[PDB]
């Protein structure tokens, strides 16, 4: 029809087609995934490999809002570094005038009212990324996943892009390891191991391993990225499940 | 290629040019051309080339085209897909037909934007007739046709007619003597006084042709 | 349509953006009842349950706005949020100004002039939600008070939002028709959340569990919603009597 | 004309272009090699004809006519001029100059209009000044 | 397709809105006006077909300008009205900056700068009607004749006929009149001016305003009697 | 039956460089990179379009630098009438 | 179907290939650039003697020691005059010196590349795009006798002898071989009339042509009828030994 | 696909990816070439000058920003040159408050918000220039490919512009060696002109045609012409 | 000819009168016709109403 | 269906009137119907109002305001359209004429003013007209009662009686020829209940029907007393259980 010409236009089937191709958009990036534990939450990022002449540990899409927040996303990567740049400063905003870290279920509605807003304007270009961001506030855990339509919720876990279909069975699955969930490092490597299983569709090419979280029990709430043996062990432990 | 409206630069100029070269006035009717029926195209066009072309005796004339002139895109939105081989044919019998001018074929219609490109073929067609405003020199002849026939008063003369005019055709100019002439039969006379041709330019320019030419740039 | 593209009240004098505007409401699919009591006012949403990566208690379709205010939005969600922390400006900004506690006759009317101006503007899309507005007041004590996408705002004694809206006033309009009153018996508050539940199943025809509902209560100077466990409690309630 | 089919053929009962696109593709095709026997069409359109010849494996190459350059339109103007009484002191890269891109009979009508505007000045040849006024009777005249 | 915006240079090169402009000055007044060595005489036409009109309170085409610089038109009076306000609105600006009077080679320059700049700003109309400045430059009897055109620019003219049959009138420009000698009396220039307008008003009085301008700051304009003495003088040879 | 993917058609153009005579050397995974929107019916006729590369670089056979050269564009379009600045 | 900023998967311009069009209906202007001086020329395109050859003029001075060339549409040009004017006196303000050839063309050619009203990074004067294109040359005391192009869609190039407006394609055939690093300031003056008269229709003399030169000595000095006259002469009798 | 869709760059496609990316990366394919690497102590690009005949002379596709930072233009020149003052304007606020020099991954992000705020914007004209930007910083050299999409990566070394298969193809079995060699800019130059000659058909091979800039630790961003490009041609 | 633009003012049309221009004499006639005189000693006004 | 220009408000209409007023119109039409009787000594208003759910409260719907205490009003349309134009209306009153002559505007001032604020929604592109028509009644010392109809078009003219609405030429016709200028406001309150019972019989009492009348003031709803001079409020709004009074002596 002649709905999809510009934004501010209400379709007959309650959503534009500009947001549902911008839904589809998503699915046609990498892979994010995220956990959300009792001690924190978990973050887990997939990084196509164009070539042999990308450098590790550079492009890395994992941002840090404060200390005590993480922040990535999925989808049209200029598109989303500009929402990290502009969330960044609704986040310091909040810290200029109350002078207190910024709780998440309130950074989450800095980022509603900034995109919800423009889906609603025609000459503002709503925005066609999947922002997850999580940590631990002065209240607690708490996580947090944006989606391009505006809408938002409380999140055990992340699921979005195109692997997300095979990485939400993984994702249930943890009920049936633990009623109560892992642990801060168990998360890593069963998080680890999703990312080896949801690349079977990207398998045509490489991939780097993107792992970062933010406890109070290690870092004492600090957000820092996985290494060590910490990330050495998390590769091997889906390799011997592989075979 | 003419164009202008019928009777006057689609019709006068058509007939005035055959009678100079001592030729026989052979009509074709342009919307007659196409029979929407295939094969009937190109039959109906090479025959038109076989009649006067043994001696040499005539000269061929096409009027009023509303037809095959316009094609369209489709058989139908006032095209015909017969239009596009009738056309693209009779190009080959522009360039077939050779003589030293004893035959031409002279085409009436209102647009050329609408004509194949093919069929024009520049340098074939040189002759463009665009309808120009007639004159001081115009009214003048057309009157004294006339005139010698229909007694003048005293007071009618050559510079009154022409002193207020519209430049109205040579054919036009014709309709105000005979509307002249329409009001001394009510007085019951021969002679056409001046009178008359008060009224007469009133009617003609305005109840007998409807113009009152609306102004206010426009 | 070629007087179709824009939004004006078109040949036909007939509104097609409105047109889309409630079909929009009916996407999510979900009713809720609005009932007031004599000296409270008890509010009920449906609270759909999504699969295991969405928390159900972080979805609510009933926002505070301030204490004894409540909202309840059925539609879209971004329309929602948006239109929630903008509710909740002019209930700050009021009650400066004018130094007065905003009444939802005002929040339901200011909401209603507010939809226009979204109409006004070409490039801003109007509210396509259902704003219901519920508080108690100091004289007029319990008022219901309804934004429609259109901007129309009036009164009622028991509203409800969805399609079954229909058998869900029938039943009520029988209610409040033997006892010639609008508000339900036993002023206490709690017992008013036990009629809202059993009124509400009926008309429904679908009983929930306490997963698959919220319950808000608007009381005097005091609002909160109950939890997932005092839900349960209030089903329990009920045979208790 | 032909095509691949049309009305009476395709769309009719009677058989002469629907057994005309047979000797297009068993003769062709399968028969006759590809080296020594050659086939080439002329179409104004080519959604004209039938989307089964159109693709590959028979019909490939789809040749663009454009046309002639200032280079290309002067040396037609002076095959022409060799047939036609013209001055000596001319300048054939100047008249084709000032016409735009045109087709192979609008240059042509260039040379043949030349000698009309003779005809006015009484002149055996056409000099210089009447290829410059039978430039702006095809520019005026026509407009396309 | 490519007349409906300022910002399109179109395919032809040439917008086809300007060249719609030109059509309105065909149909409307005509402007003639020739200039001689010591004086500039500019004639117009004002169309006095409609009846019961008073020529006392109806304002002539030729407005003042500059005591030494006036200006006449071609076109729509509606907006030729405002090229001549914000001409007069200029021209007193330039005594109140540069102290010396209205220059005609600066008020040309504004007078297109006018249809220049709403030319360029989108979504503003610019003038379709065409203006005749003539002028003496400060100190100096050298008569300067510019004009106005749709396309924004302008041409230097020693003699320029615009309005309805401009080509017309232009063949009797181009012969009876010499640049290399123009006429030094001023009655030879004025009455030769006469003679071309007579072919666009066809044999009228009140339908022709001419307005000679002298050196040193001086402006003459011919009564109906006095431009009607001119008529009889060119319409002499055809009653003799 | 949409149109083939990027990976789709470097398989259909393998076997069409195997029915001809070439030097061996060509990647078909390279090439497929530089193909938008072709089926299976309109690479048959990009390979006899790269074949023709072979002549304008005076080549006896046809090696993988012909193909780069063909499978670009090499026809029609808005050609070299436009380029770099104009 | 056009579209502007929407292309087609080709994608040629749609404003900047208007622009070719109305540059190639312009007047002829063509100028060389020799170590002894720089020589410009231009078509006036006289229809009528009644139209004066003196007061409109394509050549536009913006500093002593540099010149200008206008081929296109004037209405759009004088846009690019007032802000060439203004940067002329802009470099003599601030910095107190003459502006090089190549720093003054990449001035005026900052506005000719951008367009729009609403504003960023940088402040806006345009409203729509201009394609008017212009011919700066002059002389500096580090390149010399410079020639430039200014071109609103891309960057200016260095041109030793450059030819645009309707004869454009004709005189840049001859530019590619007559041309040579040793043409003295007189070699210079008859190439550029004997390419000017093969590329103009109408005959040559003072009225429709009017030409310029650029040197350091007499900086920016305009060839008058007398001595324009005496350049024809001695074309005519280079042409008839040859 | 003709219509029926993208009024201006907010529409999105019923893929999902706006095809006015495609649009401008034309120009960038129709433009200059450009080919170059880098190393731990050093940064190189190799850009092909271009210019339109004989008498034109060529144009350098290096503009000099900061003094450790430098880029090559591929792409059209009306959308690098405003990109130009604003990334030079970031070097000096960086030099000025910050007053260290502009990072290499901070230059790319307020390049990528640069052009993502007239996309989302209504109407617009879109930055469709290809960049490649080196430059040395306190974490070390670093090379970044913009494209008109906005996109932002980390690599080795690229080629954009003409007939850019080759150099890529050519980077990858030699990317083991350029990255070994340090201290020695000789070495990588010497690489740089059989990269960029890869890639190329080999229209002017000349010296004029290549234009050489490298930045390192030692010896800054300086842009090389003349007799000192034609040691390694 | 066949192709109008009546939206805005600035655009040209073909004969170069605006259309609005045109019809808006029309909406001069719907109305009630109105007659001025102007006299010597004052001036006559009448007019009749449209409702 | 011709042209839309017809329908763009920055654009004249080829068929001479907007197309936009014409068919605005149509949505006033849409609407319930609502009309007015002008007599010499008062003016009497009265008009239906929705029923929606059989659960929804009368008392909340209120189709005639308060202006100033000599001038009333009534509309048929939408429920914001209003609000938002006589919010703005109230303001324009007080500061164009309060902030200035210190008093309550006139019935010739304020009905000018409302009108302007119609004028510009129908001129800058992009804003809708009003959908609603206002019925204003209003009693000063110059003219003295006034009945103005205002359409959406932003026009203004004087009515003995109107009706908007579905039924406004229905009862166009009936209030013509049952009424007449000098007749008083007593005869003119049992009219309009009999036209307005024409439109729905099934609901005529104070709950679905609003009415009220302007006259001379009324002491009891001054609010103070002591001051002689200045006179009660002119208007009197009718509460819907004395409504039921007047219907019982129809």
């Amino acid at each position: 029809t002649g709905y999809d010409l510009s934004n501010s236009v209400f379709s007959p089937d309650g959503r534009n087609f500009q947001v549902e191709y911008a839904v589809k958009a998503v699915e046609n990036g990498t892979t994010s995934i995220g956990i959300k534990c009792n001690d924190g939450v978990v973050f887990a990022v997939e990084k196509l490999i164009t070539s042999k002449l990308l450098v590790p540990q550079k492009n890395v899409k994992i941002q840090v809002v404060d200390r005590h927040i993480g922040c990535v996303y999925s989808g049209l990567i200029p598109d989303g570094r500009h929402l990290v740049n502009r969330g960044r400063e609704e986040a310091a905003s909040f810290k200029k005038l109350y002078k207190t870290p910024i709780p998440i279920p309130a950074f989450a509605d800095r980022l509603g009212q900034y995109v919800q807003a423009h889906t609603l304007y025609n000459s503002v270009r709503p925005f066609g990324v999947s922002t997850i961001f999580g940590g631990v506030d002065k209240n607690g855990a708490h996580l947090y996943m944006l989606e391009p339509s505006g809408s938002y919720w409380g999140y055990k876990g992340a699921a979005t892009g195109k692997g997300r279909q095979s990485a939400k069975a993984e994702l249930e699955k943890l009920v049936d390891h633990h009623p109560e969930g892992l642990s801060a490092r168990e998360a890593v490597k069963q998080a680890a191991k999703i990312i080896y299983l949801a690349h079977e569709d990207n398998k045509e090419k490489d991939f780097e391993l993107e792992i970062s979280w933010c406890s109070l029990s290690e870092t004492n709430g600090l957000h820092k990225f996985v290494k060590g043996d910490l990330l050495q062990e998390a590769i091997d432990f889906a390799q011997k499940e592989i075979n | 290629i003419l164009y202008g409206a019928p009777g006057t630069g689609k019709t006068l100029l058509a007939k005035a040019v055959a009678n100079q070269t001592s030729a026989t006035f052979l009509r074709i009717v342009g919307s007659e051309l196409i029979q929407k029926y295939l094969g009937d195209g190109p039959r109906l066009c090479r025959q038109i080339f076989k009649v006067a072309g043994e001696n040499a005796p005539s000269i061929v004339f096409i009027d009023e085209i509303d037809a095959i002139g316009t094609k369209r895109y489709d058989s139908n939105s006032g095209g015909e897909r017969e239009i596009q081989r009738t056309m693209l044919e009779l190009l080959n019998q522009l360039d077939g037909f050779d003589d030293r001018g004893d035959v031409k074929v002279i085409m009436a219609t209102n647009k050329i934007e609408t004509l194949d490109p093919a069929l024009i073929r520049p340098g074939r067609i040189d002759r463009k007739i665009l309808f120009e405003n007639p004159d001081l020199s115009t009214k003048k002849k057309i009157l004294g046709i006339h005139t010698s026939k229909m007694n003048l008063s005293e007071d009618v003369n050559l510079e009154t007619l022409v002193t207020t005019k519209d430049d109205l055709s040579g054919a036009d100019i014709q309709a105000m003597c005979t509307e002249a002439g329409l009001l001394a039969l009510r007085e019951r006379r021969m002679q056409v006084t001046a009178e008359d041709f008060k009224q007469a330019k009133e009617r003609v320019m305005k109840n007998k042709v409807e113009e009152n030419l609306e102004g206010l740039y426009l | 349509g070629y007087d179709r593209h824009i939004t004006i009240f078109s040949p036909e004098g007939r509104l097609y953006q409105v047109e889309y505007a409630f079909k929009a409401t009916n996407q999510t699919n979900i009713n809720s009842l609005a009932v007031r009591g004599k000296d409270c006012t008890v509010v009920i949403s449906q609270k759909k349950v999504p699969d295991k990566l969405l928390d159900p208690t972080t979805v609510s379709y009933i926002f505070c706005i301030s204490r004894t205010i409540g909202m309840v939005v059925n539609g879209p969600i971004p329309d929602a949020r948006n239109a929630a922390l903008r509710a909740k400006a002019e209930a700050a900004e009021f009650r400066y100004k004018y130094g007065y506690d905003m009444p939802c006759d005002v929040l339901a009317k200011r909401m209603a002039n507010l939809s226009q101006i979204y109409t006004q503007r070409a490039y801003m899309r109007p509210l396509g939600v259902i704003l219901t507005f519920v508080s108690v007041d100091e004289e007029l004590g319990p008022s219901i008070y309804k934004t429609d996408p259109a901007g129309y705002y009036v009164g009622y004694k028991a509203t409800a939002t969805g399609p079954k809206q229909q058998e869900i006033t029938t039943n009520l309009e029988n209610h409040f028709k033997k006892s010639k009153i609008d508000h339900i018996n036993e002023e206490s508050w709690e017992k008013v959340v036990e009629f809202a539940i059993t009124h509400m199943i009926d008309a429904l025809g679908t009983e929930f569990s306490k997963n698959d509902l919220e319950v808000g209560v608007a009381t005097k100077d005091k609002f909160f919603t109950l939890s997932a466990e005092n839900i349960e409690e209030r089903l329990v309630a009920i045979a208790e009597q | 004309a032909v095509g691949g089919a049309r009305f009476d053929d395709g769309a009719g009962g009677d058989n002469e272009v629907q057994r005309t696109m047979l000797e297009l593709i068993t003769q062709l095709d399968g028969f006759d090699p590809r080296g020594n026997i050659k086939v080439m069409f002329a179409t104004n359109r080519p959604n004209t004809l039938d989307p089964a010849l159109l693709r590959p494996g028979r019909i490939d190459r789809k040749v663009e006519f454009s046309l002639p350059d200032l280079e290309g339109r002067a040396n037609i103007f002076r095959i022409h001029s060799k047939s036609m009484s013209v001055e000596r002191g001319i300048r054939w890269e100047l008249i084709s100059r000032l016409c735009p891109n045109s087709t192979g009979a609008e240059l042509r009508s260039v040379c043949t209009e030349a000698g009309m505007f003779a005809i006015r000045a009484r002149r055996k040849v056409a000099t210089e000044k009447d290829f410059l006024k039978a430039v702006d009777k095809v520019i005026s005249g026509y407009k396309k | 397709g490519y007349d409906r915006a300022l910002s399109i240079f179109s395919p032809d090169g040439h917008i086809f809105q300007v060249e719609y402009a030109l059509e309105a000055v065909k149909r409307g007044t005509c402007a003639v006006g020739v200039k001689g060595k010591n004086c500039v005489v500019l004639g117009c036409e004002r169309r006095s077909t409609l009846k019961l009109q008073d020529t006392r309170i109806t304002p002539s085409k030729v407005s003042k300008i500059d005591s030494h610089v006036v200006l006449s038109f071609s076109g729509l009076n509606a907006d030729s009205r405002i090229l001549i306000e914000k001409a007069r609105v200029e021209a007193q600006s330039h005594r109140l900056t540069l102290e010396d009077p209205v220059t005609v080679e600066y008020l040309t320059r504004y007078v297109a700068g006018v249809q220049q700049r709403y030319t360029q700003s989108g979504g503003v109309r610019p003038f379709g009607v065409s203006t005749l400045i003539a002028g003496f430059d400060p100190r100096d009897d050298e008569p300067k004749l510019y004009q106005t055109e749709p396309s924004g620019i302008y041409s230097s003219w020693s003699a320029q006929t615009i309005g309805r049959n401009s080509k017309t009138v232009r063949e009797f420009l181009e012969k009876n009149y010499d640049r290399k000698e123009p006429p030094a009396t001023v009655e030879e220039c004025v009455k030769l001016t006469v003679r071309s307008l007579l072919e666009v008003v066809q044999t009228g009085a009140k339908n022709i305003e001419i307005t000679v301008v002298k050196p040193d700051s001086d402006i003459v304009a011919l009564s109906s009697e006095e431009i009607n003495q001119y008529v009889t003088q060119i319409e002499q040879e055809k009653q003799e | 039956f949409p149109l083939p993917s990027e990976d789709s058609r470097a398989q259909i153009l393998q076997i069409h460089s195997r029915k001809m005579t070439t030097d061996d050397d060509i990647n078909w995974q390279e090439l497929a990179r530089s193909t938008d929107e072709f089926n299976g019916a309109q690479l048959k006729a990009v390979t006899v379009e790269a074949g023709m590369i072979a002549l304008r670089n005076g080549q006896s056979s046809v090696k993988h630098e012909d193909f780069v050269e063909g499978i670009s564009e090499v026809q029609a379009r808005k050609s070299k009438s436009v380029s770099f600045y104009a | 179907d056009r579209g502007v900023s929407t292309f087609s998967p080709e994608g040629r311009l749609f404003q900047v290939e208007y622009s070719l069009e109305a540059i190639k209906l312009g007047s002829t202007a063509i100028g060389i650039a020799t170590k002894e001086g720089v020589v410009l020329g231009v078509e006036k395109r006289a229809t009528s003697p009644l139209l004066e050859s003196d007061s409109i003029e394509k050549i536009v001075e913006i500093d002593r020691h540099i010149g200008c060339a206008m081929s296109g549409l004037t209405a759009d040009a004088r846009s690019m005059i007032e802000h060439a004017r203004t940067a002329a006196v802009t470099h003599n303000l601030y910095y107190d010196e003459d502006i090089n050839v190549e720093s003054l063309t990449q001035s005026v050619c900052d506005l000719a590349l951008r367009f729009g009203e609403g504003a960023s990074g940088e402040e806006r004067l345009m409203s729509r795009p201009f394609g008017v294109a212009l011919l700066i040359a002059g002389h500096d005391a580090d390149d010399g006798y410079q020639l430039f192009h200014a071109e609103p869609s891309g960057t200016f190039y260095r041109y030793n002898a450059k030819a645009i407006g309707s004869g454009s394609e004709g005189a840049q055939a001859e530019l590619l071989n007559e041309w040579h690093s040793s043409l003295t300031l007189k070699e210079a003056e008859l190439l550029v009339l004997k390419i000017l008269k093969q590329v103009m229709e109408e005959k040559l003399d003072e009225n429709n042509a009017q030409l310029s030169c650029i040197t350091k000595q007499d900086g920016f000095k305009i060839y008058d009828n007398e001595k324009t006259a005496e350049l024809i002469k001695e074309l005519k009798e280079k042409e008839a030994a040859e | 696909f003709r219509n029926n869709y993208d009024g201006d760059t907010v529409t999105f496609s019923p893929t999902g990816r706006l095809f006015q990316v495609e649009y401008a990366l034309e120009a960038i394919k129709q433009g200059s070439v450009t080919v170059g690497l880098r190393s731990n102590t050093h940064a190189v690009l190799v850009a092909l000058k271009r210019n339109a005949d004989e008498l034109s002379s060529y144009q350098k596709k290096i503009i000099k920003c900061d003094e450790h930072m430098g880029l090559s233009l591929a792409g059209l020149a009306p959308d690098a040159r405003v990109l130009s003052n604003y990334l030079r304007q970031q070097c000096n606020y960086s030099s000025l408050v910050f007053n260290r020099k502009l990072a290499v991954e901070r230059a790319g992000h307020l390049l990528c918000d640069k052009a993502q705020k007239n996309t989302q914007s209504y109407g617009g004209r879109p930055y469709g220039v290809g960049l490649l930007i080196i430059g040395y910083d306190k974490s070390g050299a670093h090379l970044l490919e913009f494209q008109p999409s906005g996109n932002v990566t980390e690599l080795y070394g690229t080629a954009i512009g003409a007939r850019s298969q080759g150099a890529k193809t050519y980077l990858e079995r030699t990317l083991d060696t350029f990255i070994k060699i340090d201290g020695n800019p000789d070495e990588l130059i010497k690489a740089g002109v059989e990269a960029i000659s890869q890639s190329l058909r080999d229209e002017s091979l000349t010296v004029d045609n290549l234009s050489i800039a490298i930045v390192g630790k030692d010896t800054p961003f300086t842009i090389y012409d003349g007799e000192a490009v034609a040691k390694y041609i | 000819g066949s192709r109008r633009y009546d939206s805005r003012t600035t655009i040209f049309s073909p004969e170069g009168r605006l259309y609005q221009v045109e019809y808006a004499l029309e909406s001069i006639s719907h109305a009630g016709t109105a007659i001025g005189i102007m006299a010597s000693d004052g001036i006559v006004l009448a007019a009749e109403r449209k409702v | 269906m011709t042209d839309r220009y017809s329908f763009s408000l920055t654009t004249f209409s080829p068929s001479g009137k907007l197309g936009q007023i014409d068919y605005a119109l149509t949505a006033v039409k849409q609407g319930v119907t609502s009309l007015g009787i002008k007599a010499t000594n008062g003016v009497v208003i009265a008009t239906e109002k929705k029923s929606s759910s059989p659960l929804a409260m009368s008392e909340t719907l209120s189709k005639v305001s308060l202006l100033t205490p000599d001038i009333g009003a009534v509309y048929s349309g939408m429920g914001p359209d209003y609000r938002v134009l006589v919010d703005k209306s109230r303001k324009v009153a007080h500061t164009s004429y309060k902030r200035i002559y210190g008093e309550y505007p006139p019935t010739k001032l304020l009905v000018s003013e409302v009108a302007k604020i119609m004028q510009e929604a129908t001129q800058s592109g992009g804003v809708r007209p009003f959908g609603v028509s206002l019925l204003i009644a209003g009693h000063d010392e110059f003219n003295g009662f006034s009945l103005y109809q205002v359409d959406p078009s932003g026009s203004y003219f004087p009515w003995k009686a109107t009706a908007i609405g579905k039924g406004s030429v229905a009862a166009k016709t009936f209030l013509e020829k049952r009424w007449n200028d000098e007749l008083e406001l007593e005869d003119a309150i049992h009219i309009a209940l009999l036209t307005l019972k024409e439109s729905v019989e099934g609901e005529f009492n104070g709950d679905t029907i609003e009415l009220a009348i302007i006259g001379d003031e009324n002491p009891d709803l001054l609010g103070y007393t002591g001051i002689p001079t200045d006179k009660g409020p002119r208007f009197r709004k009718l509460t819907s259980q004395e409504i039921n009074d007047r219907l019982e002596a129809l």
